[PDB]
């Protein structure tokens, strides 16, 4: 009756978590037996099956081998056990040779559990320390020195300028500039005090704390000064000592004398993590200061022997590599005298259903980000079955017209049953500037997630590495001598002409969409239009009028800067007359802000000279905080460069070797994308940059890897083999495999990546814990083991979660921290916890744990009473009471009230995943923050969507009585006209800010998040923040926009 | 005449209605002070906006202003190209299309049975698109379930070789120890010697078989790859076809009643 008996006949019951696989331990399987077989190969010829631990050193296993040996035929063949090292086949397929004989047998990834023994060719045993070096990248140096590819030989040699310049920034004024290398002042951007932190002090002052240790150690003495803010490090650490060193048999003079011999020998560390005050800065500036004041805290800072300090440094010592145009006069591009024709010729590897497609073709266009021509396809030959047409496709531009970065996008296709079956794109020139002629053979890529268009020339220049996909090879004209692209000297002499040219035409022609009357005068109209232009988004697609108007007052738009990105997409990029002078403006047009000038570095302008000038804007402006902020923005709009050798990958590089945070993180970026092909090789040649220059941090990287790699397999066996098996059955192995020694060992000294600041010295296991979560995420905690340990926490614990993706989440906690900056920096006081997110792998991370804070699930579960009926409304506010007692309580609301305000506005921004109770935090303090954002930019609206414009943080009551004290009909209080009066003021002021989040959103393209793969995806921003309105319609939209979510409250 | 026109609607979701159209299709949109009217013609997958001024009667994109309303300048852009007016626009407004979605949606007035059938196509759109995705991953496990197989070989290869190569080394530093003595220790010796190189050839025998094994599962796997692709593009072109009509009956409906609430039951 339910189902008008309707039998689905195919049904048949027989028949979270995912991301895999890989293998780990040895060829088959994750974890090798606890104890094991291992085939010795010994120089004489015999082989001696070796019963050995799992987890026993080489040195060991020799050891024995050479006892076990003399049982054996040929003993007196073999030399002493001294003249011979172990070697073996890996999984990556290399034989390695192991020089680190205190390595463990399950550490070593052999493929087959066999080992050769040989006496140790290669004389610099020093330099078969790229082992180091591929351990660090995951795949091996030498899988580089056999590529035959000259760029990619071009990029390692050239690409060590950068590296030796760097270097010599470090040993400069060394010591010190080592130091601060290693250990750089972490400050903020601006000196400048926010009027709602000045307020938190004495008219500019604060009370610290200078710890101390005389003898032998185990005795430190508080010294709690009263320093202004913005003094330095140097002052505070006078008046420290000052302090100190008065006594009743000192004299002030005295005094004087004994504190400038001892001023200077100190300097001021953290107590508790390896920060530390180099620099002078006002002590308000650095990180840790600014923190202690919001959260109403002493600061308290060690008074630290910079000779234990320069103890602890080891020199970096650059070592240069084993690794250490020439035709003639070539053709000029602008000679020859042809249209652009491609020849296709044949796709080999087409996988198609016959009954199911017609007909399929390739189809073609050159583009530039966007198009220099008509489209075009070739006719629908060989339907499918073996498909070839050996045509010459034909382009409507000349080739002197081709800009320089100009590309070829093509597509297998379908058949209105259009539809891509493969692409892939061509740099049109190489990276010498040489015009590609010959014949090419391309591997195509499949089409992503939700592109359904044509042609895809938004995804990367070059072939798929993987053999077996659609190989649709083809041929380009020969013109008898190889083109290049004209040099600049020819370029500036062409554009002076074209202006020249200008000049002389008749009025008469200057009425056709360019020039006019103005000339040098202009009109205060037409200068009126500009600025309006200029101040729009990079989304608010420009039009014709615009593009002709802003292209005729080109020359007036270098008073107006940051109209530059406007101006770019007017550019006729097939007239290299109009490209040619474009090219002279750009050559010395003003720099801009960092801000403005990331925008072009997005795919949209590839130009090399527009993204040189961009790099040159960050040169000048962007500070190593400002760079640090924005990294995974800049490490991403790599994808959209042409060649591997370029000027942001120098921009880079070299910053990252410079400063060890940005190293840090410019490290687990690159590492990170590791596994997506699309980047591989860019990234892996970039990362053996980055290992073969960083000085020592290359070791410590390498435990925080060793480290990762044990986490992926352990949680790996229990993702797999360990499922359908009790919490109580999965810890008892968890614990298990965590006392083994090879872990010990492989997880106990190291630093954190979420932060390498923080130390992570023993685990304490007692405290490590597989969560409730099927996707099986371990807690671990780890004994900081600083000297002051005490003062900042005693204990260290962050999520690591094997299935997943964390990069949505990394960058949704990013925008929430620039939101955060945004909105304080500009005095207003919204409280956002941008909880700390690391993604290292193929959905593989870190998320750091903020201790004292619940689920608002949780806060109802412990207020729920006697026998399960209906949870409270006030069990919230019961429970933060509970807490907050007192002139606390008042506070604590505030704090609510606060950090609601934003991360509503924020949330709304976005457009986030639905909130509700089980993903929205509430700490002790009182403050709110939410976790596991889901998809970003209204994700889940591919099914249906539309107009949605949805509230995700929905305040129930729950929310509301809080804000409100205690009252009933909480939506009439003052307590709640604050704030909505916050939610107003703190949403007109992201909207003031818009451009960047939107380039933020657009640099984000290149990685392959399936919630940002085209324009459009940022463009819900757009309709959020209300951008096509006046602010006053903006505020209006949002109070409608959230009055219809709780129907009722907001005028 | 005016307030329908076909074209005529009056940013974002004029680009959504422009999605995936041929070189040609085109409609007109409406800050007032900053224009009035602005064309959005498609022209090889990209979008090009023309602005469209309305003054003392008049309108037109900038100087030709001599056609007195809205429609009398796009009808005769459809029978004629744009290069006239500005250079680089030697295409036509070849596609009117925006028809009010009633060639097809089975003409159906019914208001709520047409509600109904967008349930029915969201749904199977809704299962479509999860069988795409599921299999997308599958491709791309396999992708890399493969490579990891193609290097095991390389290494399996490998490890042969050294193998291959410890066989041939015993040979010569054995049969020194043959010739010279003999003798001593004869059988008692060769024969110990002759075990450990008859374990050797045997174990390279295992391994060889063991790398064959491999070889055959990775066709098997590379089979299957061929055969998700395969049918990936199978499901492809139903399921933009499968949005298509849901885009149709979505816009039919909110034609006449607006009812944009009243739609998330359905989808
Ligand atoms: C994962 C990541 C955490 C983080 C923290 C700061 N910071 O607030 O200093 C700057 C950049 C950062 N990247
Ligand atoms: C913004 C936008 C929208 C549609 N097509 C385009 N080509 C485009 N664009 O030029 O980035
Ligand atoms: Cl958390």
């Amino acid at each position: 009756s339910y189902y008008h008996h309707h039998h689905h006949h195919d049904y048949d019951i027989p028949t979270s978590m995912p991301p895999r696989p890989s293998s780990g331990e040895l060829w088959g399987i994750h974890l090798m037996p606890p104890r094991i077989l291992v085939e010795c190969l010994l120089p004489n010829g015999m082989i001696v099956t070796l019963e050995c631990l799992r987890e026993a050193t080489l040195i060991t296993i020799k050891h024995e081998l050479f006892k076990e040996a003399r049982k054996y035929p040929l003993h007196q063949l073999l030399q002493d056990e001294s003249s011979y090292i172990f070697v073996s086949v890996t999984q990556e397929a290399e034989r390695e040779e192991f020089f680190d004989e205190t390595r463990r047998l399950c550490d070593l990834r052999l493929f087959q559990p066999f080992l050769k023994v040989i006496e140790p060719v290669g004389n610099r045993e020093e330099k078969i320390l790229n082992r180091e070096i591929g351990f660090a990248i995951g795949m091996p140096v030498c899988e580089f020195d056999m590529v035959k590819d000259p760029e990619v030989q071009d990029f390692r040699r050239n690409i060590l300028n950068v590296c030796k310049e760097a270097v010599d920034l470090r040993d400069l004024n060394s010591p010190h500039s080592r130091a601060m290398y290693v250990y750089p002042p972490n400050v903020e951007s601006s000196p400048e005090l926010p009027k709602h932190i000045y307020n938190k002090l004495d008219k500019g002052q604060i009370i610290v704390v200078i710890w101390v240790i005389v003898s032998p150690n185990n005795d430190k003495q508080k010294y709690t000064l009263k320093i202004n803010h913005d003094c330095v490090p140097e002052q505070v650490i006078a008046e420290a000592i000052r302090k100190k060193t008065r006594s009743m048999l000192l004299s002030s003079e005295q005094l004087k004398l004994c504190v400038l011999e001892y001023q200077g020998k100190y300097i001021l560390k953290v107590c508790g993590c390896d920060e530390y005050f180099l620099e002078k800065y006002p002590l308000s500036q650095y990180k840790y200061i600014r923190s202690c004041i919001m959260l109403g805290r002493m600061p308290n800072l060690m008074l630290m022997a910079k000779e234990s300090l320069y103890s602890q440094l080891p020199m970096d010592c650059f070592t240069m590599p084993s690794y250490s145009n020439g035709e003639t006069s070539t053709k000029s591009l602008w000679v020859i005298n042809s249209a652009l024709r491609i020849k296709i010729l044949c796709a080999t590897y087409v996988n198609v259903n016959i009954r199911d497609i017609d007909k399929i073709y390739v189809r073609t266009g050159i583009y530039h980000g966007g198009e220099p021509l008509c489209d075009n396809v070739n006719t629908q030959r060989v339907p499918c079955s073996n498909p070839r047409w050996n045509e010459w496709l034909n382009y409507d531009i000349y080739i002197p017209d081709l800009p320089r970065a100009a590309r070829l996008c093509l597509s297998i296709c379908s058949v209105e049953e259009h539809c891509p079956l493969a692409w892939g794109n061509i740099n049109l020139f190489d990276y010498t500037d040489t015009l590609v002629s010959g014949k090419m053979a391309l591997n195509l890529w499949p089409v992503p997630h939700g592109l359904e268009d044509l042609l895809n020339p938004i995804g990367v220049t070059g072939s798929n590495p993987n053999k077996e996909t659609p190989c649709l090879e083809l041929e380009f004209d020969w013109f008898s001598s190889v083109v290049k692209f004209p040099d600049m000297s020819v370029i500036e002499e062409h554009a002076n002409w074209s202006v020249s040219r200008e000049a002389g035409f008749s009025y008469s022609h200057a009425g056709l969409s360019n020039r006019l009357a103005r000339d040098n005068e202009l009109r205060e109209n037409d200068k009126e239009q500009l600025k309006a232009i200029s101040t729009r988004d990079p989304l608010s697609e420009i039009t014709e009028q615009e593009k002709d108007f802003l292209w005729s007052h080109r020359h007036y738009c270098v008073t107006i800067p940051e109209i530059l990105p406007k101006l770019l997409l007017s550019v006729k990029w097939n007239s290299r007359d109009e490209v040619a002078q474009m090219y002279c403006l750009v050559k010395d047009w003003p720099p801009i802000k960092p801000e403005q000038a990331m925008e072009l570095l997005d795919c949209n302008y590839p130009d090399p000279m527009v993204r040189g000038f961009a790099v040159r804007c960050l040169e000048k402006y962007l500070t190593d905080d400002k760079l640090s902020q924005y990294l995974i923005q800049l490490v991403q709009v790599l994808k959209y460069e042409q060649y591997l050798d370029n000027l942001l990958v120098r921009f880079l590089l070299k910053k990252a070797l410079t400063n060890q945070r940005i190293g840090h993180f410019f490290f687990w970026h690159l590492k990170s994308e590791m596994h997506n092909k699309t980047v591989s090789q860019r990234f892996g040649l970039l990362l053996e940059s980055y290992c073969r220059a960083c000085g020592m941090y290359l070791k410590h990287l390498n435990r925080q890897v060793e480290a990762m790699e044990k986490l992926i397999n352990l949680t790996d066996i229990l993702k797999q083999e360990k499922k359908d098996e009790t919490q109580k059955v999965q810890m008892k192995f968890l614990v298990e495999q965590m006392r083994r020694p090879d872990f010990m060992d492989a997880l106990q000294g190291f630093l954190s990546p979420l932060n390498p600041a923080h130390q992570l010295g023993n685990l304490r296991l007692e405290e490590c814990r597989i969560m409730s979560s099927a996707k099986r995420p371990l807690w671990l905690n780890w004994e900081n083991p600083d000297i002051m340990s005490e003062l900042l926490f005693q204990n260290n614990e962050i999520i690591f979660k094997n299935g997943d993706d964390l990069r949505q989440d990394m960058l949704t906690l990013q925008i929430i921290r620039i939101m955060e900056n945004i909105w304080q920096n500009q005095g207003l006081d919204l409280r956002m916890l941008p909880y700390g997110c690391l993604s290292i792998g193929d959905c593989v991370g870190l998320i750091e744990v903020v201790r004292n804070s619940h689920t608002i699930m949780q806060i109802q579960c412990k207020g729920g009473l006697k026998g399960a009926l209906q949870f409270n409304s006030h069990t919230l506010h019961q429970w933060l009471k509970d807490k907050n007692k007192g002139e606390i309580y008042d506070a604590a609301i505030d704090l609510f009230t606060r950090s609601c305000a934003g991360y509503c506005v924020a949330t709304f921004i976005l457009g986030i995943g639905d909130r509700h109770n089980s993903n929205i935090m509430v700490k002790d303090d009182g403050q709110l923050f939410h976790i596991d954002f889901g998809h970003f930019l209204d994700h889940k609206k591919k099914k249906f969507g539309y107009k949605r414009e949805r509230v995700p943080f929905v305040l129930t009551q729950d929310f509301l009585i809080v804000i409100s004290k205690g009252a009933q009909e909480c939506t009439k209080t003052r307590e709640f006209e604050r704030f909505q009066e916050m939610c107003y003021k703190a949403y007109l002021a992201i909207r003031q800010h818009a451009n960047l989040f939107i380039n933020l959103f657009s640099m984000m393209l290149g990685s392959g998040m399936p919630e940002l793969q085209s324009f459009d995806d940022i463009a819900y921003i757009r309709k959020t923040l209300a951008l096509d309105k006046t602010e006053q319609e903006a505020l209006e939209y949002f109070m409608k926009q959230m009055n219809d979510a709780h129907h009722g409250g907001w005028t | 005449s005016l307030q329908d026109a076909e074209w005529y609607w009056g940013r974002e979701e004029v680009n959504e209605k422009l999605r995936d159209t041929a070189d040609g299709t085109f409609l007109v949109r409406d800050t007032k002070m900053h224009g009035d009217y602005t064309l959005t013609l498609r022209k090889g997958g990209n979008n090009k906006l023309i602005k469209i001024f309305h003054r003392d009667g008049k309108y037109g994109f900038s100087d030709p202003l001599t056609f007195s309303s809205v429609v009398e300048l796009i009808n005769h852009y459809r029978n004629e190209s744009l290069a006239q007016y500005n250079p680089k626009l030697d295409v036509k407004l070849l596609y009117p299309v925006s028809k009010y979605q009633q060639d097809q949606v089975v003409k159906e007035d019914n208001i709520e049975a047409v509600g109904k059938k967008l349930h029915e196509y969201n749904t199977q759109f809704q299962e479509k698109s999860r069988e795409y995705d599921r299999l997308y991953e599958e491709y791309t496990r396999t992708s890399q379930e493969i490579q990891m197989k193609r290097t095991a070989i390389e290494a399996f290869n490998e490890t042969i070789k050294i193998f291959e190569e410890q066989c041939q080394t015993q040979e010569r530093y054995s049969k020194e120890y043959i010739e010279k003595f003999k003798r001593e220790g004869n059988e008692k010796e060769i024969q110990r010697i002759m075990h450990n190189y008859d374990k050797l050839k045997s174990r390279i025998s295992e391994i060889i078989d063991s790398r064959r094994r491999l070889e055959e599962d990775l066709k098997k796997q590379a089979a299957e790859y061929r055969e998700i692709d395969k049918r990936m593009n199978s499901i492809k072109p139903d399921l933009i076809q499968l949005r298509k009509t849901r885009d149709q009956y979505l816009m039919w409906l909110t034609q006449k009643g607006v009812r944009q609430k009243k739609l998330n039951e359905w989808l």
